[PDB]
């Protein structure tokens, strides 16, 4: 037996029921506590311990803001490894698709206050998401929202000195997936993740992914038919892309007024046309989207407690 | 935040003390794991940082682990596959242990990469990282003196001689002292940037207000402690053979 001061026993836990990639709910079992228990999958990993665990714990350890999940502990199995997290009651897919829920504009104000929250913090850490989709974000007992799952996550940088950055492109859900990604671009920063805040926000009304694509290729064109065409004239460059006509795109803004049914509030529609942008560089930042009209406006925001 | 910071008589008891190791021994020991990550490291390929990142995993690894228990020998080459890793300079397990083998054995010649015996090997190091994980409790980001030292040299307008002697402090002290595990990266950077003055005849210059550089990059440090830590370096510096002839001026 060897010595291990640092690294507890999963033993501490009680495990009650797979919620998930494993997950278990789990209750401490002195205290009662509630916690997430993520196993550390191992399939084959002919390399040791897995990098991208690695690093998905370097940056739950460096991420601690009211509005991100928490890692509590890592702990061993005596061989295993799991990662412990602050338990979550909900999920925004739980709730978006249980039509037994019901949100006001407040609460949604809300919602949307907390998550452009959290996504504010990240990018302040130079971390960026790259997994954005309503399944990642939960909401605790307390009405508490938190960013979850940063398996895909990863570090930025101050792209300078002449060396354009060269980030993974295959990142991020088809659906929630900005045009940023499916042009090939590898030196992209945090507006991808702002891209799908998007297509949540509309998610909050149309309780549904308002895009779905079957590939790609067929993404895109949808994206095309909610917020126009592109051309050097809305997104200034867009030429420089290797597959820009040469994947067949469509020469053809209907983005206000395919949601205006669901979504009643002006406010809310501006701000969801100015997150749903196609140029990134003029696509609103976590900052001024906080600073919106929306979340200045007679409704204003509410707790979610009593729901 | 104290974790992994310990008082002296802390160092005195340790885990290799408690199985009989005396003090120079263990200190021994260290140094040797230092070598061999270095050696390793170079011929590996990867950047001094990921080398000091995988000795810092060593030092704190036996806080908690006995040498009687765990050779430098063993330990080292895990360590530095992991520090790789998390640098963000992944080596291959195979080539690690390849790299290994010829450091430890220049005289043998590496095993059937079929044989029992090098599956079991590879074995032992997957083991080993782990165990090193989970001493570390894997806590795995490393923060070290050299990123202050950058910082302050620039804030006194030293030479770039200086500059890279007092990088050559910040590297030796990971290999030759315990002060990682008792110092902050930014006190350590203080003291190597002190050596270097003092070993380059250089002054700083008493600032403006009558404070010292020092005060503007840790408010805890001393004139006294500079001092004394300034003498242990340069102590077991001198006992380093052909160390001090790297930044020896020999003009």
């Amino acid at each position: 037996s060897v010595e291990c001061p640092f690294c507890d026993e999963v033993s501490k836990y009680e495990k009650l029921a797979k919620i998930g990639g494993e997950v278990f709910k789990a209750r401490h079992r002195k205290t009662g506590q509630k916690v997430a228990l993520k196993k550390v999958l191992m399939e084959n990993e002919k390399e040791g311990f897995p990098i991208t665990a690695l690093r998905e714990i370097k940056i739950l350890q460096l991420l601690k803001h009211e509005n991100v999940v928490n890692l509590i502990e890592i702990c061993r199995t005596k061989g295993s490894i799991y990662l412990v997290f602050d338990f979550c009651e909900h999920d925004l897919a739980g709730l978006l698709s249980n039509v037994l829920v019901k949100f006001t504009l407040s609460e949604i104000k809300r919602v949307m206050q907390m998550l452009l929250n959290g996504l504010y913090y990240i990018h302040r850490n130079k971390i960026l998401h790259r997994d954005m989709k309503a399944a990642n974000v939960l909401i605790t007992r307390d009405g508490v929202l938190k960013l979850a799952d940063f398996g895909l996550a990863r570090a930025f940088s101050l792209a300078k000195n002449s060396q354009p950055n060269r980030y993974t492109n295959r990142v991020v859900t088809l659906w929630y997936r900005p045009p940023e990604l499916l042009l090939g671009e590898r030196d992209y920063g945090p507006p991808i993740d702002l891209w799908g805040a998007g297509c949540i926000m509309a998610e909050m009304w149309t309780r549904s992914p308002i895009m779905q694509g079957n590939t790609e290729q067929h993404q895109l064109a949808l994206i095309s038919q909610l917020c126009g065409s592109i051309t050097p004239e809305v997104w200034p460059n867009v030429d420089n892309y290797e597959l820009y006509e040469k994947l067949e795109l469509v020469k053809g803004r209907k983005v206000k007024d395919r949601l205006k049914a669901y979504v009643r509030d002006p406010y809310a529609l501006d701000l969801i046309d100015k997150l749903l942008v196609l140029d990134p560089a003029q696509r609103i930042d976590s900052d001024d989207a906080l600073n919106h009209d929306f979340f200045w406006s007679d409704p204003m925001p509410s707790d979610l407690k009593g729901m | 935040n104290k974790r992994w910071y310990f008082t002296r008589e802390q160092l005195e008891n340790s885990p290799s003390r408690r199985f009989g190791v005396d003090p120079d021994k263990e200190l021994s020991y260290r140094q040797q794991a230092a070598n061999l990550l270095q050696d390793m490291g170079q011929r590996l390929n990867v950047s001094q940082l990921t080398i000091n990142t995988a000795i810092v995993y060593m030092h704190r690894f036996y806080m908690i682990q006995s040498f009687t228990r765990f050779p430098g020998n063993s330990v080292a080459p895990a360590a530095l596959f992991l520090a790789a890793k998390v640098e963000g300079q992944p080596k291959k397990l195979e080539h690690v242990i390849k790299v290994a083998h010829t450091c430890l054995h220049p005289q043998e010649s590496l095993p059937d990469t079929r044989s029992e015996a090098y599956l079991q090997q590879v074995q032992d190091l997957v083991i080993l990282e782990s165990i090193i994980l989970q001493t570390l409790g894997f806590e795995l980001t490393i923060d070290h003196p050299h990123t202050h030292v950058v910082k302050c040299t620039q804030l006194v307008r030293a030479s770039k001689d200086l500059a890279q002697t007092s990088y050559f402090m910040a590297t030796n002290s990971l290999h030759l002292t315990t002060f990682s595990l008792q110092y902050t990266p930014p006190v350590v950077a203080c003291v190597c940037i002190h050596l270097a003055c003092k070993w380059s005849n250089w002054e700083i210059p008493v600032s403006t207000d009558g404070k010292h550089w020092w005060e503007y990059v840790d408010a805890t440090v001393t004139l006294e402690l500079l001092d004394e830590l300034t003498h242990e370096l340069l102590q077991i510096l001198e006992k380093t053979p052909n160390r001090l002839k790297r930044i020896w001026n020999w003009r």
